[PDB]
DNA sequence: CGTGTCAGTAGTGTCACGGATGC
DNA sequence: GCATCCGTGAGTCGAGG
RNA sequence: CUCGA
C-alpha cells in the first residue's frame, strides 16, 4: 500500500451505494447479550453483517479454530476472519 | 447562486436524488464501541442510540404500513423517522437536540469531524507521538548552545530498543528478550551502554506554545543525573521560557533523515537570528548583559 | 478611565486599604482580558496559517 | 502580645491598631448552613436568642412545604411532621477506610387523614440514611471527603437593564422577573416604542395582550398608562382585544397543540404565576421586590407568591425608567426611585450554602415521591392504607445520591495542606446549576466589584480560565439566612468611634459611608482629620467630614481571604504576585518536620486551628497519659477523654497527614487550646514552609531567570524532605473463562521476584519495592482460541502445559517507589460485600521519602516562585563571615520587575528575628521606634513576629532594627545597618567584591516535583479507536506533537521529521511494529506508511452518505485491503 | 477541499464538496500530512527528494 | 448507564506488540536454523493451524511422520532458544 | 395477559459578524 | 426592497477526577 | 470539574 496517489475524490451517496457498502441490514434494535456478551443477530453488533468478535471465532461456536480460513458458516451466517474488519465492513438501515 | 447549484448536478453527471435517501450506512462497531464497566454495567457510544433510535421508528412505521393505520398515525411516524435519521447525521442543526441521560446533547456522527474536538484538529493535524517525552526544566550555564542536558531515566526509556540492541552485541545479554527485561529492570550495565547510544544523536526540545519555529530546537544530549531537563540560558529568549515551573517535551528523530533534519536545519546553534527580524535571539539578555 | 484619584503611596512606603482595594480592580482585570485577547491572537495566527 | 486567648505561643505584633471583634468560626459558613438543614439544638438556640418566633429547620420547612397530599376530592389526604435522627450508621473513619457513605438514618413522623371515613393512622415512618456533615464541615460519600461549595446566583427579584441598541442607536430598557422557581416573566420596550412581554422563553406578545388577559378593561389600561406616549401606541398597535380573547392567543402561544377553552387558560394563567403550587418567590424574592417596587414594605412577609398588583407596578416601573423619569410610586405605595440594578451588586447577588442546595435536592426528591404517593391513593383500597404504603422513599434517597455523587458544588475536597482544605470549603463559586456557563460569562462578571469589600476576597482567585468565577470568602464576613453576605462595622455616632459592631449587607452598606480602617483615632474615639478617607456608593473614594462618618471597618485585613490574610507586607506587594502568594501557599507539600514562620501575621494561630487538622481539647484538664498512638486527659468533673492521633494517612492528593502530640505527661491544658498539631503545623500556627538563609545575587548563571540554588544541607538534614503516600489498588474478578485468583504462583515468574510476596501473592509489610515491581500476584485463565501462533508454538517448544492464565499482576507504576506501609484486604469469601461479579479487593498503600530534588518548585508568600536549578554542595556556598553558609541563593534581577518588594522586607526582618535586637534605651526612646510597642524594644534570637496585612512593620522602624542587631556568639555583627553583609566565594575562596542583602525568608515547597512530572515513553498502550497514543503519564502515554507544532515543522522545512512524527511514531499500526524490528536488528528505518487515523476519517465520511475515494495518476480507484458486498 | 475542511465550517464545506463532486489533488503542506505524506517544501520537494 | 461519548469513561487501549514483535523475531532465527522438511512442517501445524492428517495429505507423507517431524523440530526449536537464553 | 373518576414542560448572564431568510 | 435572524467562530500543552 | 506554563 504505497502512499502516492494523487486525487481524493468526494460525491453524494446513492443510496444503492449504501446497499453497495452494506454487508447486510441492521434489522433488530438490540445490541448484546448481557451475560454471555455475544451480540444479537441481525443487531447493531451482527457479527454476520460487521464481523467476528474473536478472531477466527464464529457466533455458534462451530468454527474456532484457524483452519477454517474464509467459511460463510451455515448455522450463523458469520465469516472467520480477524476482528479488523469490524473497523471497516458497513451496515445499513433500509428506510420504509 | 441559484444556478451555482443547479449547474454542479447538470454537468457532474450526479443525480440530485441523492439528497433524498432511502437507506442510511451503519458505520462499523469499532468506531461506536461498547465498553464494559467495573461495576457490571456497560457504556455505548451516542451514535448507538441515535441509530437505535432510528431502527425503532423504522420498524414501527413497518408495523403501521402493514397493519393500515390511519393516515395521521403513520404520517406522525414518518415525521419522527425523518427527525431520527436528521439526529443521526446532525442532532442539534434542527430545533432542540436529542438530549441523553442528563440533558446532555448526543454527539452526532458529523460531531466526529466539528472544531478543536473534531477527527481533523484532534487527530489528523496534530497527533500523539511515540519516542517522547516531558519533564521540568532548569537552566544549565556550563552548557554549550548546541547542547542539552536530559535526565538518565528519560534518556533510557527514550533510546530503549537502541539500548536492548548494544545489550545484546557487547553480550551483556544473551538475547534480545532478556536485554529487554535488563533495560525494565534498570540493570547496572546499560548506563555504561546508554552513553555509547545518546553519542551525537540530537534530539528535539519543544515548549508550548510554539509560536515561532525557535519553538522547537535541536540540542545534543548530555546524559545528567537528577529528574530535570536542563536548558541552555541563551535559547530562553526563543522558547520564552522561564523557569518558574515550565515544561518542555523532547522527541526523538529515529531516521536517518530527520537526524539530519536536526542536525543541520533545527540545531540551536544554526539558528541565532530570528527569523522575523533578522536580529539575533541568542545573545546575553539578563545576568549575562549586565555582568558585560 | 482613570480614577480621579490617584495611589500616592509607593509600594517601598505601603498603600493603604482603600488604595490596594482600587489598585486590584485593573490587576484583576488586566489579567481577565489577556486570556482573550490571546485567544483571539492564536485565532488571527491559525487563520494566517 | 497576639492572640492571648487559646494559650499559643506568644507571637509579637507590630500593631497599632487594636482588633474591636475577634475573627469568627472560619468553618461557620458550612456548619451553620447544615445545623439549619437537620435543626440541630444548636441552630435552634442560635435562632432562639436571634429573636425568632418559632422557628423551622431546612427539614421542618420542606415537610411543611409539602403537607398536606390530597386527590381531586379531597377524601384521602397524607401529612408528614416531627423528623428526627437517630445516630449515625459508622464513624467517620469506618467509612473512609470501607469506602461507604457517612450517614444517619430519618425518621419521620406520617399518618393518613380520610375525610370519608373519620380515622386515622399515624406511626413513624423510615425516610432514608441522610448523609451527614463531618464535624470538620465536610462529608464522606464513597469513604472520600467531599466540600459542599457554596455559590453564588443571581437573587430572586425583579430587575431593570438599561441596553443600547445596536441597529438605532437609542436607549433601550428591559425588566426581568426572576423567581425562587417557577416560569419566568420578562417585560422589553424594544426599538420601535412599543411594550412587549416575554412569557417563559415563548414568543414576545404586546404588553396589553397580558393585561386583557387578566381581567382588565381597555379602558382602566388608557388611565394607568395615559402618561406615556408609547403606551398608547401599544394599546393601538395591539393585534387582538377582549379579555377572552387575549387569554386563548396566550393559551394558544403558551401551549400549542392543544384545543384552547376559556378555562383551561383561566387555569393555567393562574397555576403558573399566582398557584404556590408552580411558582414560589422566596422569602427573600417577595421583600427584594416589596422593595425594588415600594409596595408593601411595612407588611410582615406572608405572601409567598407572585401578585396581579405587582404586575402593574413592574410594567410601570418600566414605562417610566424609559422616558427619563426618576421617581414612582405604587398608587398605594412608598415611594421608590427609577433606575437599573447592577444584578452583580452583592445585593442582588445571592449565595447559597450547604444547606438550602441540599433543601432542594430533598425538595425534587419529595416531590417525585408526592406523585408516587397522589398514585398509590387512587389505585389501593381506602381502608388498608398506611403511611408505609403510600411511601415509595426511591426517589427521595437517589435525588440526594444524585446530588452529592455528581454536582459541580459537590467537589473532591482539596487536601494539600490544612490550608487548602479550609480555603475549599470558604470557596464562592459562580458556576453550577442556577448560575452560569463558563461560555456565558463576559469580563463583567469575573473582576472586583465595589461590594465585595469585606465580602469576598479581590486577591484569592484561580488566574485560569476559572478567574473572577471562583472566590474566597473574606474573614470576618458571613451568612444571613437570606443569602446574602453580611460584614461587621463599627458604628459612629456623631463622629465618635463605639465599639458597637453590627453586620451589613450590601446594600445596608450603601445606605451609608464608612471610613477606612487605618483612620487617626483620638482616644476617646474622634477623627483626628476633619476630612477622612471614605467610601461611598458606586465604588467611590474621596475625603469627607468627620461628622458624616457613619461607621467603619472592623480591622485592616477585614477585606481579604484567610491565605491573603497569611502574606506579611502585602501592602508592599502587587495584587499580582499576591494572588499568586495566596494560590500557592494552598500547594505548600506537608514536611517531615514543620517550622513556624519567624516572620508572620498573626493568622496562622486561628488559621490552623479552624481547619481542623490539629486536636484540640474540648474540656480542661490534666494529661493522664500520653502516647504517639493517642492522648487521654483527665476532666475536672472526673470525665475522661481521649483523642486518637492519626498517624501517616494519606490524603486526598498523596500527601501525608500525620498528627503529632505536643503536651507531654501531667500538663495541665485549658480548654479549646492545642494538644496535638498536625501537617504543617508548629505549635499551633500554619507552617507551610521553612525559614531558609537567603543571599539575593546572581551566582554564575544557575539562578537564571526564577532559578533557585539551594544549600545540600537542606538535603542531608531533611528540611525540604517531605512523605508521600500512594494508593494501589486491584480486583479478582469472575471471568467467562474462570475466575482471577490472587495467588503467589505466577506462570515463568523466578522464585527472586516473587520473594518479597508473602504466602498468597501479596507484598510484604515493609519491603521496598522499585518501579515494576510485584504488589499483587493475579493470574486470568485465557481460552486457547486466544493464543498467537508464535505463543502456541512457544507453548510447545516448552513443553509447559496446563498454562491456560496470563500474568496480570499489579505492578509498580514508572515513576513509582518506596516502603509498603498497609495492606487491607476485601473479600468476597469473607462476608465483605464486594461489587457484583468481584472475589477478592486489595489495597496496597505505598509510601516515599522524598527529599528536595533538582526541578523540585519551591515558592514564597509573595508570589516568588521558581524550579531548583543547583544543589550546590555545602562548600560551594557563599558562606558568611563566621563560615555559616547560606541555604538559598535567589537572583536579583527577578525582584524589581514582578513589584513584589514583601520579600526583601521579610528578608530583613526574617535576619532581626533570627539573630534579636536591642533598642538604645538610653537618653529616652529614639525617634524610630515611638510607635512601636514596648515589647518590640527588646527580642531575643529565633523570635517570632506579626506583621498584620495593611498593618504590621512600617519601614522606618525596620530600618531602625537592621541597626541594632544583636551580636552573634563572638560579638560581632554580621549584617550591616543596610541589611547587607559580606559573604565569600566557597568555590575560590576570595570574599565578593560588595555587600549582599543577607537574611532569613520562608519558603515553601509546592506540590510540583519532578519526581511526578517526569515522563517519558519509547512505546506502550495506543487509544484503540484513533490507533495513537494514550495521553497522560498516568496511562504512560506519549507527548502531543499538537497543530502549532506541525506548523514549526514545515517552517523549518523538516519533511522528514514531520512525516516520521506523524506516521511511524504514532499511529502507523504496521510501521511502527517494523520500526522497533528495524531498531532492534540494526537495519534502517522503513518507509512510513498510510495513518490508520486518516482510514477512520473515510470510514466516517462514509457514514454520512458522502462517496469518498482515492484515485491514482491514472484515475482508478483503489482501495486499503477491503472490498464491499452487497 | 481536505484542507479546507480542516480550516473552518466543516458541514459548510463538506457539503459543496459532494455537490460540486469536487475531486483534490493531493499536492499541498495540510494534505500531505493528513495522508502521511511528505510535504511538497523544504527537503520534500522533487528538486531535494 | 454510561455514555463514551460523556466524560468519566475510560477508553479502550490496546497494549504495545513489543513482547509479541521480539518473540516472533526470535522464532524466525531459530526456523532459519532447521531443515526444509521440519520448517514446512511447523510452520503448517502452528501457522496454518491444519490438523495432523490436513499436513500428512500435502506433503505426501504418512501420518506418523508428520507427527516425528513435528516432535523433533519442536525439540530442535527448544535447544536453539535455550542456546541463545530464551526464558523457560 | 391488560390498563381506564382530574391526572400537564426543562431550563433560562457570551458576542462579533456576515448573509441568507423573511414581512 | 430592507430589517431580521440564523450560524459561525472564539491559544497551546500538562496533572489529578 | 480543579490546577500548572
Ligand atoms: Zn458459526
Amino acid at each position: 500500500d504505497v502512499n502516492f496517489f494523487d486525487e481524493l475524490r468526494i460525491g453524494l451517496a446513492t443510496a444503492e451505494d449504501i446497499r453497495q457498502w452494506s454487508y447486510g441490514e441492521v434489522k433488530k434494535p438490540e445490541t448484546i447479550n448481557y451475560r454471555t456478551l455475544k451480540p444479537e443477530k441481525d443487531g447493531l453488533f451482527c457479527e454476520k453483517i460487521f464481523g467476528p468478535t474473536r478472531d477466527w471465532e464464529c457466533y455458534c461456536g462451530k468454527y474456532k479454530r484457524v483452519r477454517f480460513k474464509g467459511i460463510i458458516c451455515e448455522r450463523c451466517g458469520v465469516e472467520v476472519t480477524r476482528a479488523k474488519v469490524r473497523r471497516e465492513r458497513m451496515g445499513h438501515i433500509e428506510l420504509a | 447562486k441559484r444556478l451555482k447549484v443547479v449547474a454542479a448536478f447538470q454537468q457532474s453527471g450526479n443525480s440530485p436524488m441523492g439528497m433524498v435517501l432511502d437507506a442510511v450506512p451503519v458505520i462499523p462497531p469499532e468506531l461506536r464501541p461498547m465498553v464494559q464497566l467495573d461495576g457490571g454495567r456497560f457504556a455505548t457510544s451516542d451514535l448507538n442510540d441515535l441509530y437505535r433510535r432510528v431502527i425503532n421508528r423504522n420498524n414501527r412505521l413497518k408495523r403501521l404500513i402493514d397493519l393500515g393505520a390511519p393516515e395521521i398515525i403513520v404520517n406522525n411516524e414518518k415525521r419522527m423517522l425523518q427527525e431520527s435519521v436528521d439526529a443521526l447525521f446532525d442532532n442539534g442543526r434542527r430545533g432542540r437536540p436529542v438530549t441523553g441521560p442528563g440533558n446532555r446533547p448526543l454527539k452526532s456522527l458529523s460531531d466526529l469531524l466539528k472544531g478543536k474536538q473534531g477527527r481533523f484538529r484532534q487527530n489528523l493535524l496534530g497527533k500523539r507521538v511515540d519516542y517522547s517525552g516531558r519533564s521540568v526544566i532548569v537552566v544549565g550555564p556550563q552548557l554549550k548552545l548546541h547542547q542539552c542536558g536530559l535526565p538518565k531515566l528519560m534518556a533510557l526509556e527514550l533510546f530503549k530498543p537502541f539500548v536492548m540492541k548494544r545489550l545484546v552485541d557487547l553480550n551483556h545479554a544473551q538475547n534480545i528478550k532478556s536485554a529487554k527485561r535488563m533495560v525494565e529492570r534498570q540493570r547496572p550495565q546499560v548506563w555504561d551502554v546508554l552513553e555509547e547510544v545518546i553519542a551525537e544523536h540530537p534530539v528535539l526540545l519543544n515548549r508550548a506554545p510554539t509560536l515561532h519555529r525557535l519553538g522547537i530546537q535541536a540540542f545534543e544530549p548530555m546524559l545528567v543525573e537528577g529528574k530535570a531537563i536542563q536548558l541552555h540560558p541563551l535559547v530562553c529568549e526563543a522558547f520564552n521560557a522561564d523557569f518558574d515551573g515550565d515544561q518542555m517535551a523532547v522527541h526523538l528523530p529515529l531516521s536517518a533523515e530527520a537526524q539530519a533534519e536536526a542536525r543541520i536545519l533545527m540545531l540551536s546553534s544554526n539558528n541565532i537570528l530570528s527569523p522575523a527580524s533578522g536580529r539575533p535571539l541568542a545573545m546575553p539578555r539578563l545576568d549575562m548583559v549586565t555582568g558585560l | 478611565e482613570f480614577i480621579p484619584r490617584p495611589v500616592k503611596s509607593s509600594f517601598r512606603e505601603g498603600l493603604t486599604v482603600l488604595e490596594y482595594f482600587i489598585n486590584t480592580h485593573g490587576a484583576r482585570k488586566g489579567l481577565a482580558d489577556t486570556a482573550l485577547r490571546t485567544a483571539d491572537s492564536g485565532y488571527l495566527t491559525r487563520r494566517l496559517v | 502580645s497576639n492572640n492571648s486567648v487559646p494559650g499559643a505561643p506568644n507571637r509579637v505584633s507590630f500593631a497599632k491598631l487594636r482588633e474591636p471583634l475577634e475573627v469568627p468560626g472560619l468553618l461557620d459558613v458550612q456548619t451553620d448552613s447544615f445545623e439549619w438543614l437537620i435543626g440541630s439544638p444548636r441552630w435552634r438556640e442560635s435562632a432562639a436568642e436571634r429573636g425568632d418566633v418559632n422557628p423551622v429547620g431546612g427539614l421542618e420547612e420542606v415537610l411543611y412545604e409539602l403537607s398536606p397530599i390530597e386527590d381531586f376530592s379531597g377524601s384521602m389526604s397524607l401529612s408528614f411532621s416531627d423528623p428526627r435522627f437517630d445516630d449515625v450508621k459508622a464513624p467517620v473513619d469506618e467509612c473512609k477506610d470501607k469506602d461507604m457513605t457517612y450517614a444517619a438514618p430519618l425518621f419521620v413522623t406520617a399518618e393518613f387523614i380520610n375525610n370519608n371515613t373519620g380515622e386515622i393512622k399515624s406511626q413513624t415512618v423510615f425516610m432514608g440514611d441522610f448523609p451527614m456533615m463531618t464535624e470538620k464541615g465536610t462529608f464522606i460519600i464513597n469513604g472520600t471527603e467531599r466540600v459542599v461549595v457554596s455559590q453564588l446566583v443571581r437573587s430572586p427579584g425583579v430587575y431593570f437593564d438599561e441596553t443600547i441598541d445596536k441597529s438605532t442607536d437609542k436607549t433601550l430598557h428591559s425588566v426581568k422577573v426572576i423567581p425562587s422557581r417557577g416560569a419566568w416573566l420578562e417585560f422589553d420596550v424594544d426599538k420601535r416604542d412599543t411594550v412587549g412581554v416575554r412569557i417563559d422563553r415563548k414568543r414576545r406578545q404586546p404588553v396589553t395582550v397580558l393585561l386583557k388577559a387578566l381581567g382588565w378593561t381597555s379602558e382602566q389600561i388608557v388611565e394607568r398608562f395615559g402618561f406615556s406616549e408609547i403606551m398608547r401606541s401599544t394599546l393601538e398597535k395591539d393585534n387582538t382585544v377582549g379579555t377572552d380573547e387575549a387569554l386563548l392567543d396566550i393559551y394558544r402561544k403558551l401551549r400549542p397543540g392543544e384545543p384552547p377553552t376559556k378555562e383551561s387558560a383561566q387555569t393555567l394563567l393562574e397555576n403558573l404565576f399566582f398557584k404556590e403550587k408552580r411558582y414560589d418567590l422566596a422569602r427573600v424574592g417577595r421583600y427584594k421586590v416589596n422593595k425594588k417596587l415600594g409596595l408593601h414594605v411595612g407588611e410582615p412577609i406572608t405572601s409567598s407568591t407572585l401578585t396581579e398588583e405587582d404586575v402593574v407596578a413592574t410594567i410601570e416601573y418600566l414605562v417610566r425608567l424609559h422616558e427619563g423619569q426618576t421617581t414612582m410610586t405604587v398608587p398605594g405605595g412608598v415611594e421608590v426611585p427609577v433606575e437599573t440594578d447592577d444584578i452583580d451588586h452583592f445585593g442582588n447577588r445571592r449565595l447559597r450554602t450547604v444547606g438550602e442546595l441540599i433543601q432542594n435536592q430533598i425538595r425534587v426528591g419529595m416531590s417525585r415521591m408526592e406523585r408516587v404517593v397522589r398514585e398509590r391513593m387512587t389505585t389501593q383500597d381506602v381502608e388498608a392504607i398506611t403511611p408505609q404504603t403510600l411511601i415509595n422513599i426511591r426517589p427521595v434517597v437517589a435525588a440526594i445520591k444524585e446530588f452529592f455523587g455528581t454536582s459541580q458544588l459537590s467537589q473532591f475536597m482539596d487536601q494539600n495542606n490544612p490550608l487548602s482544605g479550609l480555603t475549599h470549603k470558604r470557596r464562592l463559586s459562580a458556576l453550577g446549576p442556577g448560575g452560569l456557563s463558563r461560555e456565558r460569562a463576559g469580563l463583567e462578571v469575573r473582576d472586583v466589584h465595589p461590594s465585595h469589600y469585606g465580602r469576598m476576597c479581590p486577591i484569592e482567585t484561580p488566574e485560569g480560565p476559572n478567574i473572577g468565577l471562583i472566590g474566597s470568602l473574606s474573614v470576618y464576613a458571613r451568612v444571613n439566612p437570606f443569602g446574602f453576605i453580611e460584614t461587621p462595622y463599627r458604628k459612629v455616632v456623631d463622629g465618635v468611634v463605639s465599639d458597637e459592631i453590627v453586620y451589613l449587607t450590601a446594600d445596608e452598606e450603601d445606605r451609608h459611608v464608612v471610613a477606612q480602617a487605618n483612620s487617626p483615632i483620638d482616644a476617646d474615639g474622634r477623627f483626628v482629620e476633619p476630612r477622612v478617607l471614605v467610601r461611598r456608593k458606586a465604588g467611590e473614594v474621596e475625603y469627607v467630614p468627620s461628622s458624616e462618618v457613619d461607621y467603619m471597618d472592623v480591622s485592616p485585613r477585614q477585606m481579604v481571604s484567610v491565605a491573603t490574610a497569611m502574606i506579611p507586607f502585602l501592602e508592599h506587594d502587587d495584587a499580582n504576585r499576591a494572588l499568586m502568594g495566596a494560590n500557592m501557599q494552598r500547594q505548600a507539600v506537608p514536611l517531615v518536620r514543620s517550622e513556624a514562620p519567624l516572620v508572620g501575621t498573626g493568622m496562622e494561630l486561628r488559621a490552623a486551628i479552624d481547619a481542623g487538622d490539629v486536636v484540640v481539647a474540648e474540656e480542661s484538664g490534666v494529661i493522664e497519659e500520653v502516647s504517639a498512638d493517642y492522648i487521654t486527659v483527665m476532666h475536672d468533673n472526673g470525665t475522661r477523654r481521649t483523642y486518637r492521633m492519626r498517624k501517616f494517612a494519606r490524603s486526598n492528593h498523596g500527601t501525608c497527614a500525620n498528627q503529632c502530640p505536643i503536651v507531654d505527661a501531667g500538663d495541665r491544658v485549658e480548654a479549646g487550646q492545642v494538644i496535638a498539631d498536625g501537617p504543617c503545623t508548629d505549635d499551633g500556627e500554619m507552617a507551610l514552609g521553612k525559614n531558609l538563609l537567603v543571599a539575593i545575587m546572581p551566582w554564575e548563571g544557575h539562578n537564571y531567570e526564577d532559578a533557585i540554588i539551594l544549600s545540600n544541607r537542606l538535603v542531608e538534614e531533611d528540611v525540604l524532605t517531605s512523605i508521600h503516600i500512594e494508593e494501589h489498588e486491584i480486583d479478582a474478578r469472575d471471568t467467562k473463562l474462570g475466575a482471577e485468583e490472587i495467588t503467589r504462583d505466577i506462570p515463568n515468574i523466578s522464585d527472586e521476584v516473587l520473594a518479597d510476596l508473602d504466602e498468597r501473592g501479596i507484598v510484604r509489610i515493609g519491603a521496598e519495592v522499585r518501579d515494576g515491581d510485584i504488589l499483587v500476584g493475579k493470574v486470568t485463565p485465557k481460552g486457547e482460541t486466544e493464543l498467537t501462533p508464535e505463543e502456541r508454538l512457544l507453548r510447545a517448544i516448552f513443553g509447559e502445559k496446563a498454562r491456560e492464565v496470563r500474568d496480570t499482576s499489579l505492578k509498580v507504576p514508572h515513576g513509582e517507589s518506596g516502603k509498603v506501609i498497609g495492606i487491607r484486604v476485601f473479600s468476597r469469601e469473607d462476608e465483605d460485600e464486594l461489587p457484583a461479579g468481584v472475589n477478592e479487593l486489595v489495597r496496597v498503600y505505598v509510601a516515599q521519602k522524598r527529599k528536595i530534588s533538582d526541578g523540585d518548585k519551591l515558592a514564597g508568600r509573595h508570589g516568588n516562585k521558581g524550579v531548583i536549578g543547583k544543589i550546590l554542595p555545602v562548600e560551594d556556598m557563599p558562606f558568611l563571615a563566621d563560615g555559616t553558609p547560606v541555604d538559598i541563593i535567589l537572583n536579583t534581577h527577578g525582584v524589581p520587575r514582578r513589584m513584589n518588594i514583601g520579600q526583601i522586607l521579610e528578608t530583613h526582618l526574617g535576619w532581626c528575628a533570627h539573630s534579636g535586637w536591642k533598642v538604645d534605651a538610653a537618653k529616652g526612646v529614639p525617634d524610630w521606634a515611638a510607635r512601636l510597642p514596648d515589647e518590640l524594644l527588646e527580642a531575643q534570637p529565633n523570635a517570632i513576629v506579626s506583621t498584620p496585612v495593611f498593618d504590621g512593620a512600617q519601614e522606618a522602624e525596620l530600618q531602625g532594627l537592621l541597626s541594632c542587631t544583636l551580636p552573634n556568639r563572638d560579638g560581632d555583627v554580621l549584617v550591616d545597618a543596610d541589611g547587607k553583609a559580606m559573604l565569600f566565594d566557597g568555590r575560590s575562596g576570595e570574599p565578593f567584591p560588595y555587600p549582599v542583602t543577607v537574611g532569613y525568608m520562608y519558603i515553601m515547597k509546592l506540590h510540583h516535583l519532578v519526581d511526578d512530572k517526569i515522563h517519558a515513553r519509547s512505546t506502550g498502550p495506543y487509544s484503540m479507536i484513533t490507533q495513537q497514543p494514550l495521553g497522560g503519564k498516568a496511562q504512560f502515554g506519549g507527548q502531543r506533537f499538537g497543530e502549532m507544532e506541525c506548523w514549526a515543522m514545515q517552517a523549518y522545512g523538516a519533511a522528514y521529521t514531520l512525516q516520521e512524527l506523524l506516521t511511524i511514531k504514532s499511529d502507523d499500526t504496521v510501521g511502527r511494529v517494523k520500526v522497533y524490528e528495524a531498531i532492534v536488528k540494526g537495519e534502517n528505518i522503513p518507509e512510513p506508511g498510510i495513518p490508520e487515523s486518516f482510514k477512520v476519517l473515510l470510514k466516517e465520511l462514509q457514514s454520512l452518505c458522502l462517496n469518498v475515494e482515492v484515485l491514482s495518476s491514472d484515475g482508478a480507484a483503489i482501495e486499503l485491503r477491503e472490498g464491499e458486498d452487497e | 477541499w481536505l484542507s479546507a475542511a480542516s480550516f473552518q465550517e466543516t458541514t459548510r464545506v463538506l457539503t459543496d464538496a459532494a455537490i460540486n463532486c469536487r475531486s483534490d489533488k493531493l499536492n499541498g503542506l495540510k494534505e500531505n500530512v493528513i495522508i502521511g505524506k511528505l510535504i511538497p517544501a523544504g527537503t520534500g520537494i522533487n528538486r531535494y527528494r | 448507564v454510561g455514555s463514551t461519548d460523556q466524560s468519566g469513561t475510560p477508553e479502550q487501549s490496546t497494549p504495545d506488540e513489543v513482547n509479541a514483535a521480539l518473540d516472533r523475531l526470535l522464532i524466525a532465527d531459530a526456523l532459519a536454523q532447521l531443515s526444509a522438511e521440519h520448517r514446512a512442517v511447523i510452520q503448517r501445524s502452528y501457522y496454518r493451524g491444519w490438523s495432523t492428517a490436513q499436513i500428512a495429505t500435502d506433503l505426501g507423507i504418512a501420518e506418523g511422520t508428520v507427527k516425528s517431524r513435528l516432535h523433533y523440530a519442536v525439540r530442535a526449536l527448544r535447544l536453539t532458544l535455550q542456546e541463545l537464553g530464551v526464558t523457560r
